[PDB]
């Protein structure tokens, strides 16, 4: 199966994805903005990274290139959208 | 035939309680190149049994409009028992 | 036929997960003078489906013997998700 997976989402869906991945023996990677450093999903993953600038926390999650670069740097093999954010944006699939 | 949502919603757990089939793990295994034959998901042993329902708890005030309210949580007591499932959990002192 | 326990144990939940029949409420209704006819507990629709298991978490130290350890709880993080049931819950700062 996949060696590592990156979840580009926030909240309980990220924790559900992490639990499902751990049940399958797959590593997990998380991304968070500065304003959301106190979320639980940050400490539920094996590795966490900070994305975006010092403002616009919502726009940080809507950045295909940054997420792709972070996944490439972390050696991930898959990206899980979840629901909401870039879950139905074709640019993510194209990238 | 209003439309077709090409993703997973927040209500899938409801069907997970009647068909006892994992959705996210099956999705991840399908993305890895598995068919619905080694997974055992074939259509002669899928039968619902029981009923189920789901509700969501928000910070909206039903008194002043329905706008969200922000603050620090000063007391949290959860629940559980027979036939109860909880998704998402905050902590004491959260903002 | 080692013996017969005339009470309810701490493991009944396990059968409650396969036969989805309430035990304590049925016991209370039986004590009120009800038969197993209005309750619907007749033996042609009782069939187990799935598997289940139960474990108990104690303060016993597997390092020094197995004696209990007393103290104040300084951190509690629970769990949950699909197919998880929790019975009994302490709180932060408990003794």
């Amino acid at each position: 199966m996949f060696s590592k997976v990156l979840v580009a989402n926030r909240g309980e869906i990220a924790i559900r994805a992490f639990r499902a991945a751990y049940e399958l023996g797959v590593g997990t990677v998380a991304v968070y903005p500065y304003e959301d450093r106190n979320s639980q999903h940050r400490l539920k993953a094996d590795e966490s990274y900070q994305i975006g600038d010092i403002g616009h926390p919502v726009h940080a999650y809507l950045s295909v290139d940054e997420i792709v670069a972070t996944a490439r740097r972390a050696g991930a093999d898959a990206i899980y959208p979840g629901y909401g954010f870039l879950s139905e944006n074709p640019d993510l699939a194209a990238a | 035939f209003i439309e077709m949502n090409p993703r997973v919603q927040v209500e899938h757990t409801v069907t997970e309680e009647i068909t006892d089939v994992d959705l996210v793990a099956s999705q991840l295994r399908i993305a890895a190149g598995e068919t619905l034959e080694q997974l055992g998901l074939r259509q002669e042993d899928i039968a619902p049994h029981g009923a189920a329902l789901q509700c969501r708890i928000t910070t909206e005030d039903p008194a002043n409009g329905f706008r969200p309210d922000t603050g620090r949580i000063s007391a949290l007591r959860t629940a559980g028992g027979a036939g109860v499932r909880l998704d998402g959990s905050t902590n004491l002192g959260a903002e």
